[PDB]
């Protein structure tokens, strides 16, 4: 499914709208920036709870 | 506990040992004739990157310009294309030397 992105990301503790969670590595959030610096792919499902507009 | 299964690895068709996820290889190439090979670290704004070239060399801010595909963009934003993974290919045009040259 699809929806808002309040969530937060551990590696640098900046959420941005956006977030996605890798399961193999589980209790694993990655946001934009350290997803595309790091390049950890792992299919990740996009998990979200808020309003999107 | 092996490298692979069938037995060995060739080792010859992976040559060193490089990360090539972090860094990535962005170059320019004037029309003039400007050939420049190196990697910079893809964690901040393109900026950080054509700024050193630019400045070095010449400012944008006149004839020089940067075409990251097929138009033109700030260089105050990092999240809003640039997602590059590894070939970052940035066009350039030329229009006066900016010296030497009268034109
Ligand atoms: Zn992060
Ligand atoms: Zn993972």
């Amino acid at each position: 499914g699809q929806d808002r992105f309040v969530y937060t990301c551990n590696e640098c503790k900046h959420h941005v709208e956006t977030r996605w969670h890798c399961t193999v590595c589980e209790d694993y959030d990655l946001c934009i920036n350290c997803y595309n610096t790091k390049s950890h792919a792992h299919k990740m499902v996009k998990w979200g709870l808020g309003l999107d507009d | 506990g092996s490298m692979s299964d069938q037995e060995a690895k060739p080792s010859t068709e992976d040559l060193g040992d490089k990360k090539e996820g972090e860094y990535i290889k962005l170059k320019v190439i004037g029309q003039d004739s400007s050939e420049i090979h190196f990697k910079v670290k893809m964690t901040t704004h393109l900026k950080k990157l054509k700024e050193s070239y630019c400045q070095r060399q010449g400012v944008p801010m006149n004839s020089l310009r940067f075409l990251f595909e097929g138009q033109r963009i700030a260089d105050n934003h990092t999240p809003k294309e640039l997602g590059m993974e590894e070939e970052d290919v940035i066009e350039v045009y030329q229009e006066q030397t900016g010296g030497h040259s009268t034109v």
